[PDB]
C-alpha cells in the first residue's frame, strides 16, 4: 500500500509435529519462548515481511547552488549514487511575462523580450521583431538585415561563451571562464556603442534597427574578430583533447536522434544526435541567405559531441561576422515608413507630416493586422518561437514565446535517468539553461 | 509474531467507538456501522482510519464499500496483523 | 520532375557519403601500443595543458582599477534620467504626458496646468527609479529633448526613499550634468 | 521519463457513481497522512485538528452537482494531495492555509467606511 | 488550444488548432508526443484547461497553492494578492493586493477609425470556384 | 448556465457577490468592466500624491464581439450584471 | 503463420544518426515489409478512401524501384528519402496506421460539426 | 579562408626587441597574441504614399471548409474550369480521374510536403577543407553545397 509493503522450492506438506516427549500441541502453549520451535523459516519468500517504506535519498539541487542558472529545485530521487527520477520545479522565475504583454503596445513589448535570455539579446528581440514583420508585411531594407545579421552572431558568441564556459566551469575547470569573460566585456562593448546599455540592448525593432551603426564601429569590430581567432585556440588547449574533459562528458546524457525529436529538442540537442536540421537554413532570414557558413552535426549525441558542435559554432559565427562586415551595403536601416519607424529629428522639426507620426507613434502606437503567426529562428539555445494574435489593435492580443530551455529541460527524466549524480552538472550544462527564459 | 487475538481487538475497540458520536454505547460483533451507530461516508471514514492508527492495520480500496459490521474489522486485524521488522540492533545482541 | 511519385523529395537526400565509416578494431591504430601507453602514462597532454596556462602568466592582465580608473562608454549611454533646460532658464518640458504614455514600466508621473505666466509647464514630475528600466524611451520620445540619460550610474542609495525622483531631484540633475549631456547629444546628433 | 510519487493520469470520467468512490478513498488518503503532515510541516496544531480541519475542508464541498465540474473539483483536489504528500509546499503556506480566519451591524460599517 | 508540428524530414510545418471550453478535455498528444509533457502543464497552469490522458498533469509555472489560471482575459493583470514579511508570525505571509501607485489605463484614448481594410488577394488561381 | 463555473475559475468569493460588472457599447462591440469601490478605490498616496488603490479590477477590460455573447459570459461565471442599452 | 520481422537492430554499425544501427538484411526485409502493406489495405480499407490509393501511389512506386536495384546506395538515392534504415521505420509505422486509420473510420462524414462562432476570429469571417 | 595568420598581421600587443625572440622560442604556437588590443589604433577616436505601401495591401485571410473544398473538384478551377455540400458523399461518388489531376499530384502520387526552403541540400565536407577536427573526432561538418 502506501506506508508499508509486505517462489522455486516446492510447497513442501509437513504435519503432525512431534518431539520425543510429546506431540506438538501438548506443548504448543510454551514453545513461544523456545525459539528453536518456531514453524516460520526465514528464508522463505513467503516469509511475512513487513517493512515501511521509508523514502530515498532526495536530496534538493535547490535555488541556492552554483550549478543552477537561476532558482531551479531540481528535485532529484537518488538511490547511492545513481539517478532514479528527477523532477524540476520550473517556475520560480515566472514574472509573467505572457500576462504583461497583452496590456502594452507593440513597441514596449519589445524590451521583455532581452530580458528572457540575459545573454542572448539581439536574438531574442529578432524574433519578436520578425513576427511583427510578418504581420505588418513590410520588410526591413538591405543595410538593416546585414546589421542584424552581423549582431546575430555576435550575440551567438555572447550566449556560447556564458554557455560552454559555465559548462567548462560546473566541471571544474575554472580558467577557460575567465578567458572567455573578457572576451565578453569586449564583445558587450560592441553592444554598447550601438544601443547604449551594455546587456539589454533594445536595438533591433520591428522595422529594422533602432539607430545606425555608430561611425568606426565596423574598424573595431574587424579588429576583434582577428585578434578573437587565438581565443577559441586556447580554449580547445585546456578543454578539447583534455582526457580528464573527455572522461566527464563523453557517453554522458545518450540522446538518440529518433528520440530527440519526440521531445521536440532543437538546437545543439537535436544535432549532437545526428540530424542535420538548421534553421537558419530551413528558412532563411535577414540576411542569412546571403552569407555562407557550414553546419555541424554530431555522430554519438553525448555531452562532448555538443561541446564541439558549440566550439565549432564559435567559428562558423566568427567566419560569418568577416562576411559581414565585407559585405556591408549601404542606405537605410529601418523602414522608411513613418508610420512603423520614427522620423529622424532634424525632419520632425521642420516637416509637419514628421511631427505628426511622431507624435502618434509615442501615444497610441501602429496597428497591426489581423491574423496569427509562428515564426522560429536559430536561438544560440535552439528553436526559439513566438505565436503572435493580432487583434487588429495597437496591443498584441496573445504572445506566447517557445523557449529551447523550456523543452529541454522536459527531457531531463529521459537524458540523466541511471547516471551519477555529478553526471547531473554535466546534462544540466550542456543544456545550456537560463531559466529566464524558460519561465518565461 | 502476531500477538493480537479476536478478544484483544475487540476489547480496544470499544474504546475507540466509545470517542465518536455513536447513537448506542452497546458495540459488539453483531452491531452494524452504518446502521446501528448512524454513520453516513465522512463520519465512518474517521473510526475506520482511527482503527488503522490503533491496530496498525492498512485497509484497501476494494473493501471500502465492502464494509458493512463491525464484527468484519475485528476478525479482519487478525489476518492482517504484523510486527514491524526490528533494525539489526534490536534482534540480536 | 520531383520524387513526389515516390513521396520522396530533394530534400529527403542525405547527402553521398552521409553514413558512417566501419569503427576501427585494436589492429588498426597507427600509434604503437608503446607510443600510446607513453601518451597515457606520462601524461603528455595534461603537461602540454598546463603550459599553455603559463603562458598566460606572462601577460599583462586586463584589469583596471575603479574607482581610479573607469570603463569606456558611449554617447548613447542610457544611465540616471535627468530633466534638461534652455540656456535662456526656461524649461525645455511643456508636459506632453508623451513620457507618461511610452514608459514601458510606467515610472513617469507627470501632472500639470497652467503656469502663472501662462506658459504650459508641469508642476509635478515624479521618476520611480525603482520601476524604470532605463529603456531609453524617455530620450527618444521628447520634441523639446527635455528629459534625457546622463551617463551617471554611482548614484546608489541606503534608502529606497532616495530613488524616487521628484521634479526638484531630476532638474538638480539637470543643471548638475548639463555640460556632460551637451557631450552626449553633440556626439550623438548625426545618427538621429 | 518516469512519472513522480502519487500520479494519477488526467481521465474524463463518465460514470456518476465511479466518481463518488473515487472521492471516498480519496478522503481516506488524507487522513492516513494525518500524522505526517504535522511531522513533515512541524504545524502547530496536533494531529486531530488537522483531521478536524480536512473534516471541515472535505465536508464543505460535499453537495456539487455538476459531473463535468465534478471531475474538475476531483483533478485539482488530486493536486492538492501530490503537492501536500510529495512535501512541495513550503511550511508557511499550509501554517498560513489553516490559520486563515460574525459581521456587523450598519452604524459599524457607515462610521469606518464600509466597503 | 494549438499544436504546433516539425518535419525534420520534409521541411515543413504544421498548425492543429482544435478548440476547447472552460470543462470539455482534449486528448493528451503524450502517446504521439513526449515532448507535450511540459507543454501541456504549462497550458493547463495557465489557462485551466482540462487535458485528457496526460500522465501527470499539475502547475509548472504559478506558485504552490496559487489560485486562479492567470492567462485567462478575465484574470486581472495584478493578481488577487501579494506577499509580505510579517515579523510577529515570523514567517512570509501571503495578503490581499494592495498597490501604491495603480496600473494607469492608457487605452481610452485608442483608435475610434479604420486602420487597416481587405487587402490585395494572393490565392493561386487553382483554389477557387 | 446552470452551471456553477466559479468552483473552477479560482476567481475570490467577492466576485461573485460585491461587485457589479457593466456590460456597455463604447461602436461594434461589447465591453464588460466592474464598476468602482465605494471606498478605497482611489486614494492620494501621501508620499508621492500616486493614486494608490486597492480595487484589483480597476485596470480590467474585456473586449467581446456581440451582446449575447458577453450576457452568455456573464452568466457562465455566475456574474452579477447590468446591460446599457446605447442611444441611437 | 507465426513471422518475426526485424525493424531495427539493437547492435552493430552506427548509422550516422544516434541509436539508429545499422540493418542485417535490409533489402529483402523491406521487399516483405512493402507487400505486407499492400495486403494489409485489401483486408480494412475501403476503395473509395483517398487514404487507401494514397498508400498505393508510393508503396508500390517505391518497392518497384528497390527490387530492380541490388546496391544499398541505389535504393536511397533514387527513392530519396534518406537511409536504408530510415525507410524500413517508414513503412513500418504507415503499416500500422493502416490498421488504426480502418479502425477510426476517417472515410466517413465529419463526425462532429463545428458551431457558428466557433472558427470565426474578432468578428471578422476567417 | 582562415588559415594560420602571423602575430604582426592581428591588431593586438606584441613583442620588442630580443624579447620577440625569446617568446618565439618558448611559446608552444608563436603566431598567437597576447589579446590585449591595440592603444595606439583601437578606439583611439572616440564616438565624440501609395507608391511605398504594403501594409494596408496585406494577404487578406480565407478559411476553406468542407463546402468549399467539394466545389473545386467538380465544377474546376478559376483557371482550368471543368450551403453544408458535405465532401464524404463526394468521395464515395466521383471520378477517380478527378482525383489524379486535383486531389492528388503526378498520378496519384502524394504530395510531398511542401518545403519551406527548396535549396536546403547538403553535402559532406573533408577536414582540408574546413580545416575543423579531424575525422577522428566524433562530428561531421555538412554544407550548403
Ligand atoms: C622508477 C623506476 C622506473 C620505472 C619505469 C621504468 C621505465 C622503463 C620501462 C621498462 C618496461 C617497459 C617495457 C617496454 C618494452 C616493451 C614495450 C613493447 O614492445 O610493446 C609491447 C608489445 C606490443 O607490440 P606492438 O608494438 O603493439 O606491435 C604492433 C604495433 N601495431 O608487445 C610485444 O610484443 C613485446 C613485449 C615484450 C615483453 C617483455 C618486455
Ligand atoms: C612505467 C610508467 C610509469 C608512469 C608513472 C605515472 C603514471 C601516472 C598515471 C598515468 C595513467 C593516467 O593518468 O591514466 C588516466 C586515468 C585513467 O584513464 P582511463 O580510465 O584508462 O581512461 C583512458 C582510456 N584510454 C586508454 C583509452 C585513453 O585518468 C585520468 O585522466 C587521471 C588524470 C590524472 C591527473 C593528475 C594531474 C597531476 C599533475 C602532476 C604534475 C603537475
Ligand atoms: C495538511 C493540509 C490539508 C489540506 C486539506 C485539503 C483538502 C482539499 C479539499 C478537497 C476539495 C475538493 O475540491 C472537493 C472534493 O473533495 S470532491 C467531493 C464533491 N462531491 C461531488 O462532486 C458529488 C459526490 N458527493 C459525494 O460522494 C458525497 O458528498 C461525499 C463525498 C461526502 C461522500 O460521503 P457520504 O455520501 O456521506
Ligand atoms: S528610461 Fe524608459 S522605462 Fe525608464 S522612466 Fe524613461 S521611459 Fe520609463
Ligand atoms: S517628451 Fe519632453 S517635453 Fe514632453 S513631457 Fe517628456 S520631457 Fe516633457
Amino acid at each position: 500500500n502506501d506506508f508499508y509493503d509486505v517462489n522455486d522450492f516446492f510447497p513442501v506438506q509437513v504435519d503432525g509435529i512431534e518431539s520425543s516427549l510429546g506431540k506438538y500441541e501438548e506443548f504448543a502453549k510454551d514453545a513461544h519462548e523456545w525459539e528453536s520451535w518456531n514453524l516460520q523459516n526465514e528464508d522463505h519468500p513467503e516469509y511475512p515481511v513487513k517493512r515501511t517504506k521509508i523514502r530515498h535519498f532526495t536530496l534538493n539541487f535547490g535555488p541556492q547552488h552554483p550549478a543552477a542558472h537561476g532558482v531551479l529545485r531540481l528535485i532529484l530521487e537518488l538511490h547511492g549514487e545513481e539517478i532514479l527520477r528527477s523532477d524540476p520545479h520550473v517556475g520560480l522565475l515566472h514574472r509573467g511575462t505572457e500576462k504583461l504583454i497583452e496590456s502594452k503596445t507593440y513597441m514596449q513589448a519589445l524590451p521583455y523580450f532581452d530580458r528572457l535570455d540575459y545573454v542572448s539579446m539581439m536574438t531574442n528581440e529578432q524574433v519578436f521583431s520578425l513576427a511583427v514583420e510578418k504581420l505588418l508585411n513590410l520588410e526591413v531594407p538591405e543595410r538593416g538585415q546585414y546589421i542584424r545579421t552581423l549582431f546575430g552572431e555576435i550575440t551567438r558568441v555572447l550566449n556560447h561563451l556564458m554557455s560552454v564556459l559555465s559548462h567548462a566551469m560546473d566541471v571544474g575547470a575554472l580558467t577557460p571562464f575567465l578567458w572567455g569573460f573578457e572576451e565578453r566585456e569586449k564583445l558587450m562593448e560592441f553592444y554598447e556603442r550601438v544601443s547604449g546599455a551594455r546587456l539589454h540592448s533594445a536595438y533591433v525593432r520591428p522595422g529594422g534597427v533602432s539607430q545606425d551603426l555608430p561611425a568606426g564601429l565596423l574598424d573595431d569590430i574587424y579588429m576583434w574578430a582577428t585578434q578573437f581567432g587565438d581565443r577559441l585556440d586556447e580554449t580547445e588547449e585546456l578543454l578539447t583533447d583534455s582526457r580528464i574533459w573527455k572522461q566527464r562528458t563523453i557517453g554522458i546524457g545518450e540522446v538518440t536522434a529518433e528520440d530527440a525529436l519526440n521531445y521536440g529538442l532543437s538546437g545543439v540537442m537535436l544535432r549532437g544526435s545526428g540530424v542535420p536540421f538548421d534553421i537558419r537554413k530551413s528558412q532563411p532570414y535577414d540576411a542569412y541567405d546571403k552569407v555562407d557558413f557550414d553546419i555541424a552535426v554530431g555522430t554519438k549525441g553525448d555531452c562532448y559531441d555538443r561541446y564541439l558542435i558549440r566550439m565549432t559554432e564559435f567559428r562558423q559565427s566568427l567566419r560569418i561576422i568577416e562576411q559581414c562586415c565585407n559585405q556591408m551595403p549601404p542606405g537605410p536601416v529601418k523602414v522608411e515608413d513613418f508610420k512603423v519607424a520614427p522620423p529622424p529629428r532634424a525632419l520632425m522639426k521642420e516637416d509637419m507630416e514628421a511631427l505628426i507620426h511622431h507624435f502618434l507613434l509615442y501615444t497610441k502606437g501602429y496597428a497591426v493586422p489581423a491574423g496569427e503567426t509562428y515564426t522560429a529562428i536559430e536561438a544560440p539555445k535552439g528553436e526559439m518561437a513566438v505565436y503572435v494574435v493580432s487583434d487588429g489593435s495597437e496591443r498584441p492580443y496573445r504572445c506566447k514565446i517557445r523557449a529551447p530551455g523550456f523543452a529541454h529541460l522536459g527531457a531531463f527524466d529521459h537524458i540523466a535517468r541511471g547516471h551519477f549524480l555529478p553526471d547531473a552538472v554535466a546534462i544540466i550544462g550542456t543544456m545550456d539553461l537560463v531559466f529566464g527564459e524558460v519561465d518565461r | 509474531a502476531s500477538t493480537l487475538t479476536k478478544e484483544d481487538v475487540l476489547t480496544r475497540s470499544v474504546s475507540v467507538l466509545r470517542g465518536f458520536e455513536v447513537k448506542t454505547k452497546d458495540i459488539d460483533l453483531q452491531t452494524t456501522f452504518v446502521q446501528d451507530l448512524g454513520m453516513d461516508s465522512l463520519d465512518l471514514n474517521d473510526a475506520l482510519v482511527a482503527l488503522e492508527e490503533e491496530f496498525d492495520v492498512v485497509f484497501d480500496d476494494k473493501t471500502a464499500n465492502e464494509i458493512k459490521t463491525v464484527g468484519e474489522v475485528v476478525d479482519f486485524v487478525l489476518a492482517n496483523y504484523l510486527p514491524t521488522e526490528q533494525s539489526i540492533n534490536h534482534t540480536i545482541r | 520532375p520531383t520524387l513526389a511519385l515516390t513521396s520522396g523529395s530533394i530534400q529527403g537526400t542525405h547527402p553521398e557519403g552521409f553514413r558512417l565509416p566501419r569503427p576501427k578494431t585494436w589492429e588498426e591504430s597507427s600509434e604503437s601500443a608503446l607510443s600510446k601507453a607513453t601518451k597515457w602514462y606520462l601524461l603528455s597532454e595534461i603537461f602540454r595543458g598546463l603550459y599553455i596556462t603559463l603562458e598566460m602568466y606572462f601577460r599583462a592582465p586586463y584589469t583596471i582599477y575603479y574607482p581610479f580608473e573607469k570603463g569606456p562608454v558611449s554617447p548613447r549611454f542610457r544611465g540616471e534620467h535627468a530633466l534638461r533646460r534652455y540656456p535662456s532658464g526656461e524649461e525645455r518640458c511643456i508636459a506632453c504626458k508623451l513620457c507618461e504614455a511610452v514608459c514601458p514600466a510606467q515610472a513617469i508621473t507627470i501632472e500639470a496646468e497652467e503656469r502663472i505666466d501662462g506658459s504650459r509647464r508641469t508642476y509635478k514630475y515624479d521618476i520611480d527609479m525603482t520601476k524604470c528600466i532605463y529603456c531609453g524611451y524617455c530620450q527618444e520620445s521628447c520634441p523639446v529633448d527635455a528629459i534625457v540619460e546622463t551617463p551617471n550610474v554611482e548614484y546608489a542609495t541606503e534608502t529606497r526613499e532616495e530613488l524616487l525622483y521628484n521634479k526638484e531631484k531630476l532638474l538638480a540633475n539637470g543643471d548638475k550634468w548639463e555640460q556632460e549631456i551637451q557631450y552626449a547629444l553633440d556626439a550623438d546628433a548625426p545618427y538621429r | 521519463t518516469n512519472p513522480t510519487a502519487f500520479a494519477q493520469t488526467t481521465r474524463y470520467v463518465k460514470d456518476s457513481t465511479e466518481m463518488r468512490t473515487l472521492v471516498l478513498n480519496l478522503y481516506r488518503r488524507y487522513l492516513r497522512h494525518s500524522r505526517g503532515f504535522v511531522n513533515n510541516y512541524n504545524l502547530d496544531i496536533p494531529a486531530s485538528q488537522v483531521r478536524t480541519k480536512i473534516r471541515q475542508e472535505f465536508e464543505r464541498q460535499r453537495f456539487v452537482k455538476d459531473l463535468p465540474l465534478k471531475n474538475v473539483l476531483y483533478m485539482k483536489a488530486q493536486m492538492e494531495f501530490q503537492e501536500l504528500v510529495n512535501f512541495w509546499k513550503q511550511q508557511c503556506h499550509v501554517m498560513q492555509y489553516f490559520e486563515s480566519i460574525k459581521g456587523d451591524s450598519f452604524v459599524q460599517k457607515f462610521l469606518k467606511g464600509a466597503q | 488550444v494549438v499544436y504546433n508540428l516539425l518535419s525534420v524530414r520534409h521541411n515543413s510545418r504544421i498548425r492543429i488548432k482544435t478548440y476547447a471550453s472552460e470543462v470539455s478535455p482534449v486528448p493528451s498528444v503524450v502517446p504521439l508526443f513526449q515532448g507535450a509533457n511540459w507543454f501541456e502543464r504549462e497550458t493547463y497552469d495557465l489557462f485551466g484547461i482540462f487535458f485528457e490522458g496526460h500522465p501527470d498533469l499539475r502547475r509548472i509555472m504559478t506558485d504552490y497553492g496559487f489560485q486562479g489560471h492567470p492567462l485567462r482575459k478575465d484574470f486581472p493583470t495584478t493578481g488577487y494578492t501579494e506577499v509580505r514579511y510579517d515579523a510577529e508570525k515570523r514567517r512570509v505571509v501571503y495578503e490581499p493586493l494592495e498597490l501604491t501607485q495603480a496600473w494607469r489605463n492608457f487605452t481610452v484614448g485608442s483608435s475610434v477609425w479604420e486602420q487597416v481594410g481587405d487587402g490585395k488577394d494572393f490565392t493561386p488561381e487553382s483554389f477557387k470556384l | 448556465t446552470d452551471l456553477a463555473k466559479e468552483l473552477v475559475s479560482g476567481a475570490p468569493k467577492e466576485l461573485i457577490t460585491e461587485r457589479v460588472a457593466r456590460i456597455y457599447q463604447e461602436t461594434e462591440t461589447w465591453k464588460i468592466d466592474w464598476d468602482i469601490l465605494n471606498k478605497g478605490n482611489r486614494w492620494e498616496n501621501d508620499l508621492m500624491g500616486y493614486q494608490s488603490s486597492s480595487d484589483y479590477m480597476q485596470g480590467t477590460i474585456l473586449k467581446f464581439d456581440t451582446r449575447e455573447g458577453a450576457i452568455r459570459f456573464a452568466k457562465g461565471q455566475g456574474w452579477d450584471y447590468y446591460i446599457q442599452e446605447p442611444k441611437v | 503463420q507465426a513471422q518475426e520481422i526485424l525493424i531495427k537492430a539493437n547492435k552493430g554499425n552506427p548509422t550516422g544518426l544516434t541509436g539508429l544501427f545499422q540493418h542485417p538484411s535490409p533489402r529483402p526485409t523491406l521487399i516483405t515489409l512493402y507487400k505486407a502493406t499492400l495486403k494489409n489495405l485489401e483486408e480494412k480499407i475501403p476503395k473509395e478512401s483517398v487514404y487507401r490509393t494514397a498508400v498505393e501511389a508510393f508503396t508500390k512506386e517505391r518497392l518497384s524501384i528497390v527490387e530492380n536495384n541490388e546496391i544499398i546506395e541505389d535504393i536511397e538515392k533514387k527513392i530519396g528519402s534518406g537511409l536504408v534504415e530510415e525507410l524500413i521505420v517508414q513503412a513500418n509505422e504507415e503499416y500500422d496506421l493502416i490498421d488504426k486509420m480502418a479502425e477510426w473510420k476517417a472515410w466517413e462524414e465529419l463526425e462532429e460539426k463545428p458551431l457558428d462562432d466557433q472558427w470565426t476570429y474578432f468578428g471578422k469571417k476567417l | 579562408s582562415g588559415g594560420p595568420v602571423p602575430v604582426f598581421k592581428k591588431y593586438t600587443t606584441g613583442s620588442k626587441g630580443i624579447w620577440e625572440k625569446i617568446r618565439q622560442l618558448l611559446t608552444l604556437v608563436p603566431n598567437r597574441s597576447t589579446g590585449n588590443p591595440l592603444v595606439k589604433n583601437y578606439r583611439v577616436p572616440p564616438p565624440g504614399y501609395y507608391d511605398r505601401d504594403h501594409r494596408r495591401n496585406y494577404p487578406r485571410l480565407v478559411a476553406f471548409d468542407q463546402t468549399k473544398v467539394s466545389g473545386l473538384l467538380t465544377l474546376g478551377s478559376a483557371q482550368n474550369p471543368r450551403q453544408s455540400v458535405s465532401l464524404s458523399s463526394t468521395l464515395a461518388t466521383i471520378d477517380p480521374k478527378v482525383v489524379k489531376s486535383e486531389l492528388l499530384a503526378e498520378g496519384g502520387s502524394p504530395v510531398v510536403a511542401p518545403s519551406l526552403n527548396k535549396k536546403m541540400k547538403f553535402r559532406l565536407t573533408e577536414e582540408s577543407e574546413h580545416g575543423m577536427y579531424p575525422e577522428d573526432y566524433p562530428i561531421r561538418i555538412f554544407a550548403q553545397n
